[PDB]
């Protein structure tokens, strides 16, 4: 029952405005936004996971960006 | 109080199929198994078979055999039984009684009995006449 | 007698040090307590209810739109406008649309454009609170003896029964004290503050059905709420999650009902645990409570009883349960009085030499002089043995044999303390009895690193403990000082059991 | 299937005597019997369950007993309120049958 | 509309079933499934993103799984 | 002109459920509704002991089979490039009022 | 043309045969044979009870 | 004393809007709730709802949401009530008395009553009577 | 919206008599109940707060009582004044509902 094919996998380009375009492009933005309000403790655990990979002070920014962006939505 | 009332006589023709009632009252609902039990004016008592009200299984005799098929409303708190394939063997009295023991799902037999096996309530019965 | 294959049932055995044991009851089993004397009562929670309650935010679903007004502005005449805006249960925006002189107006290029649309609601959550007050838990004490086959059937009498209590305890008059006319009279120190983190959770209804959620997810969701005027045209906030505005490639603007998201919610609810309404109460089935228990003032009715003649016969097949006891029903023709039960748990016919541990503690029929009927309960050991009732001449002999040995029962206890300690830590320390500084630390180490592992990992969905689980993992193979790696393999260790330990 | 033969098929006795009905069972039921008396056509009067109990509201001039197969129903003081048929009925093993009956007569 | 709090990420834990877990413990797996089945092309496309970055060949499949599940859930 | 490929059934309507109840070490249970193929099902395993009416301890093996049924359902319509249309205009600029365009 | 009531509108293929509801292959005459009937009605069981 | 006087009887057409007043003496006008409750004549009572006379917030029954408004004056010390959307089943007496522990505002449930909960306040009450 | 039954619908007595009435919530309304008695078109005159509770000024004639969800009114001796409608009110949850009423005439 959970409608998993998000049909924004194969939107259409067209010139026209889309089924729920001005909607759609800020809402995993916002979702992410409202989780890391309410586990605010997950940003200093990943931090701690992130600087323990990569040793290059580049990565660690991505990696921080990968975790914080995997845990609130395919968690 | 504690009650099993069922609908009135009915005449149906052979071959047809009859529907009897039965509504409780003064106990829960889903707490006692519903005997149905036949009875022919020249002969004694026949058990006819059994429903749960709760989970509405069935089980019946062995004279009845895809014949007989029964059903439950828990809103109304009531129990129908059809028989279909009606003969003039069926013109008779049915009875509908409860069974203490209605944990579960339908049989309960080795555990515990007796106190209105059943005995008490049943009211008034059901005259079915099978005739043209 | 109320835990017989429940599956989830404990038993403690001793509660040495001062006849207070302590326990944790939930509405998932059952606690069978036992002791040198004092006969083994069977310790429930039954139904968590709560009584009155608090409209927290209500959301909309089902909308209905109509008399969708819009007007539009030439490109430098101002913003749009129309005195529908004025009214406030209408769904109003301003998108900019092309003009021309084939538009109507204007120079030429871009003017505002309103539309609104009516909002209309027609189902809703109503969202009400609980807070930790105004609850009660219902617990069913019963104790095993002279009572056979029991387990729900006959409640009202089997109350008033010796065997039976129920004890309605509330944070308004905790510690409550049972009657039990002839066991005594059983004592217990509940906490029912502590017993979920209410005030967390709100109690929230859809049409018949009903959840309990937490309040910081409840403010979450983004749907047109009402909150707690009960006045007219309810004044739904939001409004706009629930319809969407939707123009043509220039020009104009319709309104678009987004629809029912009635299951929608339910599949944002894959986490929020049942209930039920009574008319007012809601009653919970879920949740636990942690509770002293003063086993003071209980006799075993039957020390200076004589021991049954004759005509023993058991009826029911003595039928094993899960790990658990023999529980053999017996029944006694050609008794007198109230006799006691002689029996035991055999190995053979050498001395009798019982080493059964039989649970039933002292147990007496009532006196019938006719076919009573008993419960028994025994444990019997691991290797063959006879249940033996040890008096008459051919008494009743019956052979037993069971399945496992002792080590398997030490790692079945293993993975009953994990799911304890999996479900309910911080308090799973106190279903044992008495601590000092062994218990009491324990919990006090365990209740330090159980807030600091849900203060950083909250939000922690199954298949996320596992991806970070099997991620900390391979960090504990990684690179160095066998310190961090050990902690980062623990905590990694530590997610995945207790990911494995809800689901399974 | 339990075929339950009820002895005898009709009886009569005045007002104060004592009667005796008899079921037997073609296999063991050991305590699984229960006994009506049914007026024509009426809700019925309550007579025993489990083959030797009497339930509340019962006068107590009924009694029932019986152990292995045989079950023997007594009369204590027949009144002209209990003409009636009486049944016995079978618990066991759910083909449950039904005596044949035993009709009485006021003398 | 949509309704972004997923209650899993505050579950109760306790001893019942809880309202969806038969049907919660695999639905995000085989969404990941479904989008990997229908876009075969961006398993490639983040081998070749993942290969650039890291540099370790054990923190390479690290970022293939952060972008292969960045791509059916946070997308 | 477009035809109908797969419809879905957002909403459900529920029924009737069903029962079992196979006491524990006699068996599976019937349930002839099952049989046909309007009803659902997923047998399940339940604990039972002296309280539920069975003899021996453990699993009963029940499944309630509910009928399944539909309102308001949506359509799936699929379309081929026959019978497909587009409608263009032409508009020359020539002399035409501001009322004619 | 995905069709839900009385609006109508355009979806690609792969996401309409990837999704997970009942299926009606092909077409209304009564009441017809739902397909795959587990995304909808959910039947579970806690405390052994129903 | 401590009184509420209400204006005397109306004649409203159904659909129109009726305003009822409630004026205080003898006590602080903004330390008691003013309850309006109607009466029908073939019924007994039955409560409208409820305003603070500080700070002018409301509540009121389900049968009644939407169709009521409540407004206050600290200055002359009075109570307005204004029922919308008449109807034939709006012919009624309303009431509108006091009830203590009215201390900041909405209703204040769990805390303690009593002593006029609302029942010295009422007064002369207001027949209101919807025709043509 | 808890559903306030009052028994019974009317009753008469005579000068000097006994009465009682007896309000039941459907759901827990533990102390939560009080008592008018309304003459047709007047003032009333005060009985019961708290479902226990007499007020000052209020003749010790009436009396409340009632724990769990029965309540019952009791007038002690009834006089020509105090033929009255009688009312239950609640005062739990907030859609205070009020019973249908006592009348009382003068034999
Ligand atoms: C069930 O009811 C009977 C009579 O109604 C009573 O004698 C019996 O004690 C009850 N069962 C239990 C377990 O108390
Ligand atoms: C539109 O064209 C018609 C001729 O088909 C003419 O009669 C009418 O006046 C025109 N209207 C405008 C607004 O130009």
């Amino acid at each position: 029952a959970v409608t998993l094919p998000s049909h924004s996998t194969r939107k259409l380009q067209t010139r026209s405005q889309t089924w729920l375009e001005s909607r759609e492009y800020t809402k995993h933005l916002i979702r992410v936004e409202n989780w890391i309000f309410r586990n605010p403790g997950f940003a200093l655990a990943a931090a701690a996971i992130a600087w323990l990979l990569g040793s290059s002070t580049s990565q660690k920014v991505i990696y921080l960006v990968m975790i914080l962006l995997i845990a609130p939505a395919y968690s | 109080e504690v009650q099993l009332v069922q609908s009135g006589p009915d005449v149906e023709k052979p071959g047809a199929s009859v529907k009897v009632s039965c509504k409780a009252s003064g106990y829960t609902f889903t707490s006692n198994y519903i005997h149905w039990v036949r009875q022919a004016p020249g002969q004694g008592l026949e058990w006819m078979g059994v429903i749960n009200p709760r989970g509405g299984s069935t089980a019946s005799a062995q004279k009845f055999q895809g014949r007989i098929t029964m059903t439950r409303d828990t809103s109304t708190s009531t129990v129908y039984m059809e028989l279909s394939s009606l003969r003039s063997d069926d013109t008779a009295v049915y009875y509908c009684a409860r069974g203490g023991r209605a944990l579960f799902y339908d049989s309960y037999t080795t555990p515990r009995d007796g106190g209105s096996w059943w005995f008490d309530p049943w009211g008034q019965g059901s005259l079915v006449t099978v005739s043209s | 007698i109320r835990c017989i294959g429940v599956s989830n049932r404990d038993f403690v055995e001793g509660m040495s040090g001062g006849t207070w044991v302590d326990v944790v009851l939930e509405h998932g089993g059952c606690v069978t307590v036992m002791a040198q004397d004092k006969p083994t009562v069977d310790i429930e929670l039954v139904t968590t209810t709560v009584s009155n309650m608090a409209e927290v935010r209500s959301y909309c679903y089902e909308a209905s739109i109509s008399d969708m007004a819009s007007d539009s502005r030439c490109p430098t005449q101002g913003e749009a406008y129309l005195d529908k805006q004025s009214d406030t249960q209408y769904v109003c925006k301003r998108t900019l649309v092309d003009r021309g002189w084939g538009n109507g107006c204007g120079l030429f290029g871009k003017g505002s454009l309103v539309t609104c649309a009516k909002f209309a609601c027609s189902k809703k959550m109503t969202g009400k609170s609980i807070q930790p007050e105004n609850l009660e838990y219902r617990i069913m004490l019963s104790v095993h003896g002279s009572q056979h086959s029991g387990m729900i059937v006959n409640d009202t009498g089997h109350e008033t029964d010796e065997n039976r209590a129920k004890v309605e305890i509330t944070p308004n008059s905790p510690r409550a004290e049972a009657t039990l006319g002839g066991f005594g009279s059983l004592g217990l120190d509940c906490e029912p503050r502590t017993g979920l983190d209410f005030s967390d959770l709100y109690y929230l209804t859809m049409n018949n059905k009903h959840w309990l959620v937490h309040k910081e997810w409840f403010h979450d969701i983004p749907l047109p709420w009402h909150a707690g005027a009960d006045t007219g045209t309810p004044h739904w906030n939001n409004k706009e999650a629930l319809v969407e505005f939707k123009d043509a490639h220039a020009k104009r603007q319709t309104v678009v009902v987004l629809g029912s998201q009635e299951g929608a919610v339910h599949t944002a609810l894959a986490g929020a645990l049942e209930a039920e309404m009574d008319g007012a109460k809601g009653r919970l089935s879920s949740g636990h409570l942690k509770c002293r228990l003063k086993m003071d003032k209980l006799r075993l009715k039957g020390v200076s009883y004589s021991l049954c003649t004759a005509a023993f016969t058991f009826t029911k097949i003595p039928a094993e349960t899960l790990h658990g006891t023999v529980t053999v029903e017996v029944q006694y023709a050609g008794t007198d009085g109230p006799c006691k039960v002689p029996a035991q748990m055999a190995v053979d016919m050498q001395t009798l030499t019982p080493v059964g541990r039989l649970i039933t503690a002292n147990p007496v029929i009532t006196e019938s002089t006719e076919n009573s009927k008993m419960m028994l309960e025994l444990d019997p050991p691991f290797g063959d043995s006879y249940i033996v009732i040890g008096v008459g001449e051919k008494k009743i002999t019956h052979h037993w044999h069971r399945s496992g040995s002792t080590i398997g029962k030490a790692f079945e206890a293993t993975v009953r303390g994990a799911k304890r300690m999996a479900v309910l830590g911080d308090t799973a320390w106190d279903f044992g009895s008495v601590g000092g500084a062994l218990n009491s630390l324990g919990k006090g180490i365990h209740q330090i690193f159980g807030a600091a592992f849900k203060s950083l990992f909250g939000g922690m969905s199954w298949f996320s403990q596992i991806l970070i689980g099997t991620l900390l993992m391979w960090l504990g193979l990684n690179t160095k000082n066998g310190s961090i790696s050990l902690m980062c393999l623990a905590l990694g260790g530590v997610l995945i059991f207790l990911s494995t330990a809800v689901s399974a | 299937d339990i075929q339950l033969t009820q002895s005898p098929s009709s009886l009569s006795a005045s007002v104060g005597d004592r009667v005796t009905f008899t079921c037997q069972a073609s296999q063991d039921i050991r305590k699984y019997l229960n006994w009506y008396q049914q007026k024509p056509g009426k809700a019925p009067k309550l007579l025993i369950y489990d083959a030797s109990n009497l339930k509340t509201g019962v006068p107590s001039r009924f009694s029932g007993s019986g152990s292995g197969t045989d079950f023997t129903f007594t009369i204590s003081s027949l009144q002209p309120e209990d003409v009636a048929t009486y049944y016995c009925q079978q618990f066991d093993d759910l083909p449950i049958t039904f005596g044949q009956g035993t009709r009485l007569q006021i003398k």
